[PDB]
């Protein structure tokens, strides 16, 4: 079984 | 009108009383509670809402005596007025910079 | 003995990213009660203008009349609130509206295919004129003194690029709106602010001396602009608290669980006020504080 | 008024706090308030004067 | 790369221009297949479907 | 191809016991999110109106659509305003004149009431002809009612896991809890 | 039928549907970068542009006022 | 006068009633346990004959 | 739990103590002061835990 | 003037007779058409 393949946010004012 | 006093729960001397406010909510209630409790004279201060659907606020003030709870109210609002007035001047200056 | 003067001395502001659209000022040495009161007043109570009382003369589009009316109502205008007056709402309709208490909008769009269309084309603009209906199609036919008053203030949508509806050949829409002042709490359509929230300034309390490459991986957990590395002693330290979102990613790692407590200061509110094009965030904030002052004054003056 | 009195005094819910099946109670708070009580009454709870007075007043409302 | 996809471009193209060939998502066709097959075999058979035989 | 028939909406849910108006299965929608049009399902309802239900083959009816030359009550032209049928765009209240037919049996026109519960809008009125060459006067009409169903309280929402519940209360946005990013959740479940 | 106003937050996104389509199609990108360049940061806004079935194209070609 | 739908078990041991209503229930902790939530539509609908003293 | 002269001194509230359970604190309060006072106490507890839970909410997450 | 064909989609009118007959189609189904009529509303 092969695992599910993987896939290769700022504070306010930033 | 907007503000009324509850003679049902008032005290004979007036040192303890409860007030009912129309068209208000937590917004005014929490700030007013903070401002009034800033005054060391009052013994008990707090706000209550009958039911969320109704836009009614109930505020109860119990002083330590020698001061009418009505006076403790208008004392708080005047402090509140200045409290929301200092920010304007303080905020305006930072705009200039 | 807390006092107004003590509050004034301790209180300070730090405007960070003021902009014609967004504000990011800070509040310092103030209570969460007043901070939340300001937040709520900005979100709800601050008056604004939006369309309602829409009158339809004709419509045949796929979009229903109710949906179209609601969609038009959910539009940001440009006129400042301090140019209009409230409506008594207990008046005959003719008396219910005047020059200085409402504004009038008209759409009256008609769609028909243009014969000159390139072969094998699917673009609606080329296939038919007036294929899409945009906000800018809304006019602001004034009445009476409005012509003089709005000479330098043409009533235009704050976002003329929004897509009210799509049309087809033989498809026509004609309506007539009536925008009034809003109070926000009545309906979210009267929201001068997209969002006026705030966040308390995060506080990071480093206990152990974090040094070596272990400090570097500690640097990695937080956003890049938060943690700093002391070149003098290879020591991790806080560089900018505001730069950190509350992630608690360090708590996952067992090594740093005891080395730091992710506190949060209680008198440092990082306000973040977006806005619609009606008013600037600074103007709406001043409106909110003045509204609170007016509330307090009215409450004081009304007898019991 | 006879039916009013019967409901207010014999059929009122307060008069029926118990059930004749086994005498056990049937009326009370259920889930959210149970969790709230567990968290509030724990020793890890402390409240300043403002919070304490506010909770008491909001819970009581003696004017009613 | 990605495990799934919204296929917004395909959806919009299909909405604007319905196919003029074999319809997409054939599985729906072979999901209503039993009824169509029954009604066809009622007449589309080796010898008059099943109605002629009956 | 289910995408061609989408239903539901993505909601920013918060698994939180905050308002206290939801213990067993109730849930709370953000009032503003509703005002933004969080869910605006509508009801389309059609009914058949005709006068040949009592008519037999060889006996044309003395009554037919329209109304005139009588002392029919005024104000019917509020929505029952045309030579044959009401306007497509109208707000039908209860008991409103759905359609008017002039009758010679009584030598006067009679109308059909709304006989429903919720006021609705006319969405489509279409004219149906007899399959036979029964030209006559087309005493057969089908109309469609459009009903707007904004989600009030007690309207059953659900997720894709059987977690059905009712709208406990349209919680005001300001009183709704918010996050660091400023998002105010729209759907609250306990 | 693009949602004019963000349901949760309230940021106007009706204008941005056509821009999103153009940025996705004309220039080769992915949805995340397209929304970033479009100017959406919070997922409360990102919903109504990442997932919106444009049921006006399919729903519209059944015009009754034009010959088929 | 029948088995289960008879006049007894349908109009003598149970009847339709006036001044009654039915609806669905929305929980609300903000009301007293011995109280009920009456919408204003019912309030203008249900009436009580009360003499004037 | 150990009440004493109308004062909680040990333990915490629970479903057994309040809600629908026999020999609970609310049950004993009923036994002592009648059913009316017990009903008022239940109403007051419902109001209190509602206001308290708003101040500090309760939530379950995948981490649990 | 009204009563679109719904088959050939052509506006027409009736004369108390042959409401079926679309002069261009003859299709026995007719569909009414929205006119210029005031419709008040609420943007909520
Ligand atoms: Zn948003
Ligand atoms: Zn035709």
């Amino acid at each position: 079984r092969k695992d599910v393949p993987k896939v290769e946010h700022f504070a306010t004012g930033y | 009108e907007k503000i009324k006093l509850l003679t049902q729960a008032t005290s004979e001397d007036g040192t303890s009383a409860s007030f009912q406010i129309v068209e208000e909510d937590h917004t005014l209630g929490n700030a007013l509670r903070y401002v009034i409790m800033k005054n060391p004279d009052v013994e008990f201060c707090g706000y209550s809402i009958p039911h969320p659907s109704e836009n009614l606020l109930n505020i109860r003030i119990q002083t330590y005596g020698e001061t009418t709870a009505v006076d403790a109210l208008q004392k708080g609002l005047k402090d509140l007025m200045d409290l929301c007035d200092v920010v304007e001047s303080k905020f305006t200056e930072k705009i200039k910079s | 003995e807390w006092n107004v003067e003590k509050f004034k001395k301790d209180f300070e502001v730090n405007i960070s990213s003021l902009d014609a659209r967004e504000a990011n000022f800070d509040l310092i040495n103030i209570d969460t009660s007043i901070a939340n009161a300001f937040r709520r007043i900005m979100i709800s109570e601050v008056p604004s203008v939006a369309a309602e009382y829409v009158y339809f003369f004709n419509n045949t589009s796929v979009i229903q009349d109710e949906v179209l009316a609601h969609r038009i109502g959910l539009v940001p205008l440009k006129v400042d609130p301090d140019m209009l007056t409230w409506v008594d709402s207990n008046l005959p309709d003719d008396e219910k509206f005047t020059d200085e208490n409402t504004i009038v909008l008209s759409l009256n769009v008609k769609c028909t295919r243009n014969p000159d269309a390139p072969k094998g084309s699917t673009d609606p603009k080329e296939l038919y004129n007036n294929a899409h209906v945009y906000a800018r199609d809304l006019k602001f036919e004034p009445q009476g003194r409005q012509s003089t008053t709005f000479a330098d203030c043409p009533v235009v949508p704050a976002d003329p690029d929004i897509l009210l509806a799509k049309l087809r050949p033989g498809q026509e829409i004609s309506l007539k709106a009536h925008c009034i002042l809003g109070i926000g709490g009545d309906h979210a359509k009267f929201s001068p602010v997209s969002t006026a929230s705030y966040r308390l300034l995060p506080q990071i309390n480093i206990l152990q001396p974090i040094k070596g490459e272990s400090a570097r991986r500690f640097q990695k957990c937080f956003p890049p602009g938060v943690i700093g590395i002391d070149e003098g002693s290879d020591e991790a330290y806080v560089k900018d608290a505001r730069k950190d979102t509350v992630s608690r990613e360090v708590l996952r790692y067992e090594e740093f669980a005891d080395k730091v407590k992710l506190g949060r200061v209680r008198n440092h509110f990082i306000f973040n006020v977006e806005s619609a094009g009606a008013m600037t965030p600074e103007e709406i904030f001043f409106k909110s504080v003045r509204i609170l002052k007016n509330k307090a004054e009215y409450l004081k003056n009304c007898p019991i | 008024e006879n039916a009013r009195a019967e409901a207010l005094n014999l059929a009122n819910t307060d008069s029926q706090y118990l059930t004749p099946t086994s005498g056990s109670p049937v009326r009370g708070l259920i889930q959210d308030h149970i969790s709230a009580g567990v968290w509030l009454t724990s020793k890890d709870s402390f409240f300043t004067r403002e919070q304490y007075q506010q909770y008491i007043y909001g819970c009581i409302r003696p004017e009613d | 790369a990605r495990t799934a996809d919204f296929r917004t471009l395909e959806r919009e193209s299909r909405f604007i221009n319905p196919p003029k060939d074999k319809s997409a998502f054939p599985l729906l066709q072979e999901a209503v297949q039993p009824h169509i097959g029954s009604f066809n075999a009622l007449t589309e058979g080796p010898d008059g479907g099943l109605l002629n035989l009956g | 191809g289910m995408d061609n028939f989408p239903n539901g909406f993505n909601a920013v849910v918060a698994v939180i016991s905050y308002t206290g108006y939801d213990m067993d299965d109730a849930m709370i929608i953000n009032k503003s999110a509703d005002e933004r049009g969080f869910g605006y399902g509508t009801m389309y309802k059609t009914e058949k109106v005709d006068l040949a239900l009592n008519r037999n083959r060889g006996d044309p009816i003395t009554q037919h659509f329209g109304f005139g030359n009588d002392e029919w009550p005024k104000e019917w032209l509020e929505k029952l305003d045309e030579d044959g049928l009401p306007y497509i765009g109208t707000y039908v209240e209860e008991g409103d004149p759905i359609c008017a037919y002039f009758d010679d049996t009584l030598n006067k026109t009679k109308i059909k009431t709304y006989h429903s519960s919720e006021p609705a809008y006319i969405e489509e009125v279409n004219l149906i002809g007899d399959e036979s060459n029964k030209f006559q006067e087309l005493q057969t009409v089908s109309i469609k009612y459009r009903i707007r169903r904004t989600p009030q309280i007690g309207d059953k929402f659900s997720s894709r896991h059987g977690q059905k519940g009712v709208c406990s209360r349209k919680w005001p946005t300001i009183d709704m809890p918010f996050s660091e990013t400023g998002i105010q959740p729209d759907i609250i479940i306990n | 039928i693009v949602p004019v106003r963000c349901f949760s937050c309230g940021k106007v996104v009706g204008d941005k549907w056509e821009s999103y389509l153009n940025l996705l199609q004309e220039d080769e990108l992915d949805e995340g970068t397209a929304l970033s360049r479009l100017g959406l940061k919070r997922y409360c806004c990102r919903r109504m542009i990442l997932t919106h079935v444009d049921l006006i194209e399919k729903f519209l070609r059944y015009n009754p006022l034009e010959k088929r | 006068l029948e088995k289960k739908e008879g006049l007894f078990r349908k109009h003598m041991m149970g009847k339709r009633v006036n001044y009654a209503a039915r609806s669905v229930i929305s929980p609300d902790p903000n009301i007293e346990t011995n109280e009920i939530g009456v919408p204003p539509v019912f309030a203008v609908k249900l009436t009580y004959p009360e003499p004037v003293t | 739990v150990l009440f004493k002269d109308g004062a909680l001194l040990c333990g915490i509230l629970d479903k057994s103590q309040y809600g629908a359970s026999k020999y609970g604190i609310v049950h004993s309060l009923h036994e002592v002061y009648g059913p009316e006072v017990a009903a008022k106490v239940l109403s007051v507890l419902g109001r209190l835990f509602t206001n308290y839970i708003t101040a500090t909410a309760f939530t379950c997450g995948m981490d649990d | 003037l009204k009563y679109i064909c719904a088959e050939c989609s052509s506006k027409l009118s009736l004369s108390r007779t042959d409401a079926v007959r679309c002069k261009d189609c003859g299709h026995r189904i007719l569909l009414k058409a929205r006119t210029k009529r005031l419709v008040q509303f609420e943007a909520r």
